[PDB]
């Protein structure tokens, strides 16, 4: 079971319960995770990785605990943000293999062909690339890397019909090599496309889970 | 009804709105300081024309000060006074060059000016706005600097004839970088080209000053200095200043006249496919993130250094005697002889500028946190103290040897003016590598505010000024001597002779130890908020 | 007929044919315009503003030309940008009513409830708003205007299905009140749902086109 959380709660000033009785459980499948912007699920990822520390719940994290153990158990994870943001002075081709080195490593013979088929240039600097190729990065150096976890969250934004297809079929082929993913889309159209078993937050609670 | 300068009004307010705080400041702070600081503190120094004239020809008598402000013609109180303002000139123009490239450039990078011209604005209209802006915040600084100038006794053609210079000045650069913004996509490379315009004009100035003076004329710095305010104004100068910033203003609209909004003129450099085999890690990845700054940071800090020590040997025989100086470099500067007590000087400023260095690169921590890319690589396999300490041994690292190049470079100059190096700097380096206590603090500082007040980071910029301020508005006055431990660049000790304790040293190096760790350790445990 | 085009031709480097022979006609309703990131719709929606001259062809915006009418027809239109950075130092609030007084009009009865609705806060400074309330300043100032033609561009983009069901409403209540829309949308769920009449476009051509 890559993700068991069951009990999860977070005040944040304390005039914000951002997380109340939250549940989640991944056992090596593709997972939906919907709500709204205010619902937190920006909270449980975060929490998910070592960056915000949780006041009361169990949160279980391929075995570990996610804060104390936040070196050891994330180099078995990817990670895609929500508003990729980048370094202006850098290159496609080195921003995504500076991040999967700091990862898990990289593949190079799947980089070679997502670069190929994403038709991404990485001889540019990232300060002249427009946001449908700024999520191009991300994808790529998440997607070629070991990950036995990849932690998505709005992976596709700014990308075209055609993208988002190539995108979708990259999942696929990932999700029969025994990599779990989540999505936490806000498009729900790919959500039915890749995920079942999805799971549906209100405010801190989840209203709903299941196929 | 419409036409290609439509909205430059409402552009111009909205510039003007976006930058309310930083333009007020850098137009009073760049022209009140000309007669309350300038004139004011020459009358203290020199109360009689009989020193003038040996101040005068002291800088007649010296290449180095000579090429860094200019000549002194007459021993006038107004020429004197204001040969030293005469850095004014380069400031006003790196002000209106960063207004207009913000202003123009960047915003285009930013996509905000396709934004702004979906809406009813002309096609001119942004650049005719910035221009504008530059124009009339260089005539406001100019017209604020006679008329302080106008509030002293000294000659009142000579105080409008430095206004309109310094006014001219600033509207020549504003000039040079409305056609650099036209230039590249990048805002970097804009503001790159335009500085060095700026640089170029500056060293043409000053070699011209330091020889014939015939190079000086064929730079637009030293078209202001020729005016020759208070030593005999040669107006028609001016014109000769009016004449460039109009070409160019044609010339940035032409440019701009014949190209997209999104880019122009110059295509970037590619770069490269892979991250070489030093991006792979936080250190390699804040080197490239901070080698720009830092090269830029110790170059101009050995330039600094290279100018005291020159202007060491050459600054006994020409002060006050008996007057505030030489019982000011005593008290503030450790007593004893009077070049030894002015490296103290020196370099308890070159301290504070790598001080300042030293904020910016652990700043830039706070930076990355901010802007969202630390939660990217917190993300990763990447030690949450593992990161922020790249950030912390770059900014210290590139605060050691900052300071200590610029010891060297004194010390090489100071050697090379009295007979033998070998004897003068191993002190002046020792003199340099004594102010590194105090310019680790305020990345201590940083630390301890990035970890325990992260939204409160920036205000260790006015921890800087506010122990600035405590150093001079406090040891230059009869302040009382139990608030003035509060900063530490008085506890400095100074090498040479005797009287070298090393305490406060360690003392201080305990502080910046304690502030780092309870820097690191409260960001060990605290939420990363974005 | 708001927008006419046929025959519309540009070469970038004159190296790169952005534009050959394309074609869009648009009537008073919502039309949606579909193709991937380098097949040219950002180059024509940038041409229909006059950011950008085209080399042949014929474009028709609301009975004058582009490029020399650019200030006087700029009046009657909005726009929503793929991507744009806001100011940092104005607030949310000040930012709307500036886009406003040089578009040269705003409705506050409508602006009020479109706040209330998107539930956006008009006084935190535009640098502290996240990815999702960001795009929300942006459609506030636009959907809240005197325009007789919206050019939207991916005009939900990190938007959770509760504000873009928002949005689909807000622009069906826009449509008939006799505002013609452009989409261009890069989602084909809101487009399906919101548009009829698309046009789908290969690489500078018009490859479909219809209901
Ligand atoms: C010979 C051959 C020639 C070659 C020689 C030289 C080659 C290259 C030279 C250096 C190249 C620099 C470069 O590449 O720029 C990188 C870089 C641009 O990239 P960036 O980092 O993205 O820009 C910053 C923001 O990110 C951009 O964000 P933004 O666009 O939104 O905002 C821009 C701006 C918006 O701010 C504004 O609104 C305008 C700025 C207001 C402040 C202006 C300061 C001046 C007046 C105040 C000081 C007066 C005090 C005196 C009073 C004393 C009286 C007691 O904000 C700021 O950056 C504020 C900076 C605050 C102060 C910075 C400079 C300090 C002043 C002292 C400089 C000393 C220079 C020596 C002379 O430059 C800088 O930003 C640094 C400033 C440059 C200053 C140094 C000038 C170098 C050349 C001068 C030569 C003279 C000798
Ligand atoms: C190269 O950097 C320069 C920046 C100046 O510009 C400018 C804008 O910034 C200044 C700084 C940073 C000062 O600290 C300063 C100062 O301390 C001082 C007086 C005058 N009163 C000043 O005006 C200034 C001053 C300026 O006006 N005087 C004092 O009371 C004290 C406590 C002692 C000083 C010793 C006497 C005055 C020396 O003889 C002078 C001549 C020099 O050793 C230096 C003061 C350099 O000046 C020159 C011309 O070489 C100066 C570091």
């Amino acid at each position: 079971v890559p993700i068991e959380i069951r009990g999860l709660t977070k005040h944040f000033g304390s005039v914000r319960a951002l997380d109340g009785l939250d549940l989640t459980v991944r056992e090596g499948e593709v997972h939906g995770f919907l709500g709204p912007n205010g619902a937190g699920k920006s909270t449980t990822l975060r929490i998910l990785l070592g960056l915000v520390k949780a006041d009361g719940g169990s949160v279980r994290l391929l075995g570990g605990d996610p804060w104390t153990d936040a070196v050891d158990l994330h180099r078995h994870i990817a990670y895609v943000p929500g508003d990729v943001t980048l370094w202006p002075s850098l290159t496609g081709g080195e921003t995504i293999d500076l991040l999967a080195r700091m990862r898990g490593g990289i593949d190079n013979a799947r980089r070679a062909e997502l670069i190929e088929r994403f038709g991404l240039d990485p001889t540019k600097k990232a300060r002249t690339y427009s946001k449908g190729n700024r999520q191009k990065v991300s994808l790529i150096s998440a997607l070629s890397s070991h990950a036995t976890l990849l932690l998505l969250d709005e992976p596709s934004s700014g990308l075209d019909p055609l993208m988002e297809n190539v995108f979708q079929q990259c999942i696929g082929e990932a999700r029969q090599r025994g990599v779990t993913v989540l999505l936490s889309s806000h498009i729900l159209a790919e959500t039915e496309a890749l995920c079942e078993k999805v799971t549906i937050i209100r405010a801190g609670k989840t209203v709903e889970s299941g196929s | 009804r419409g036409s290609g300068f439509t909205g430059t009004l409402g552009l111009l307010r909205l510039y003007l709105r976006r930058d309310r705080v930083s333009l007020p400041l850098w137009v009073l702070l760049l022209s009140v300081p000309l007669a309350t600081v300038y004139i004011a503190s020459v009358e203290t120094v020199y109360p009689d024309r009989s020193a003038r004239a040996a101040a005068a020809a002291a800088i007649m008598a010296s290449p180095a000060q000579r090429a860094l402000y200019g000549p002194v013609y007459n021993d006038s109180l107004g020429a004197v006074g204001i040969w030293k303002a005469g850095m004014f000139h380069t400031l006003i123009a790196v002000a209106v060059i960063l207004t207009v490239i913000r202003h123009t450039r960047a915003d285009e990078e930013s996509g905000r000016a396709e934004l702004i011209d979906s809406t009813v604005v002309g096609r001119y209209a942004n650049l005719t706005g910035a221009l504008l802006l530059s124009f009339g915040a260089s005539i406001a600084t100019g017209a604020i600097g006679a008329l302080g100038l106008l509030a002293t006794d000294v000659a009142p053609a000579g105080s409008v004839a430095f206004g309109v210079a310094l006014a001219a000045s600033g509207m020549v650069f504003t000039a040079v970088a409305a056609v650099a913004a036209q230039l590249s996509p990048s805002a970097r490379f804009t503001r790159a080209v335009a500085f060095a315009v700026l640089g170029t004009a500056f060293a043409l100035r000053a070699i011209g000053d330091a020889g014939s003076g015939t190079l000086s004329w064929c730079s637009p710095l030293g078209w202001s200095l020729q005016v020759r305010p208070y030593a005999g104004e040669r107006w028609w100068v001016l014109l000769l200043s009016l004449a460039t910033a109009a070409v160019l203003t044609v010339l940035a609209y032409r440019l701009r006249a014949g190209r997209d909004v999104g880019a122009g003129l110059i295509a970037e450099r590619p770069g490269a496919g892979t991250a070489g085999p030093m991006l792979s890690e936080p250190f390699g990845l804040a080197w490239r993130l901070n080698r720009g700054s830092l090269l830029l940071w110790t170059v101009g800090l050995c330039l600094y250094g290279l100018v005291m020590g020159s202007v060491v040997h050459g600054i006994g025989d020409q002060l006050g005697d008996n007057t505030a100086v030489r019982d000011i470099v005593t008290r503030m500067g450790g007593t004893g002889a009077l070049e030894q007590a002015f490296l103290a000087l020196a370099f308890t400023m070159i301290g504070m500028v790598a001080a300042a260095f030293a904020v910016s690169l652990t700043l830039r921590l706070h930076q990355e946190e901010t802007g969202l890319r630390a939660e990217t690589l917190l993300a990763g396999a990447v030690s949450r103290t593992h990161w922020l300490a790249s950030h912390l041994a770059m900014a210290l690292a590139g605060s050691a040897v900052a300071t200590l190049i610029s010891g060297v470079a004194a010390g090489l100059a100071y050697g090379m003016t009295v007979g033998d190096v070998g004897g003068k700097l191993p002190t002046v380096v020792g003199t340099a590598a004594v102010q590194l206590p105090a310019v680790w603090l305020l990345s201590a500082v940083t630390v301890g505010l990035f970890g325990l007040a992260p939204r409160f980071t920036p205000v260790a910029w006015g921890v800087l000024v506010g122990f600035i301020a405590l150093y001079l508005l406090g040891s230059l006055a009869g302040f009382p001597q139990m608030l003035l431990n509060l900063e530490p660049f008085a506890h400095i000790p100074r090498v040479g002779g005797g009287d070298f304790t090393a305490v406060p040293l360690l003392w201080l190096l305990a502080i910046d130890a304690a502030l780092i760790t309870l820097g690191a350790m409260a960001f060990r445990r605290r939420d990363v908020r974005c």
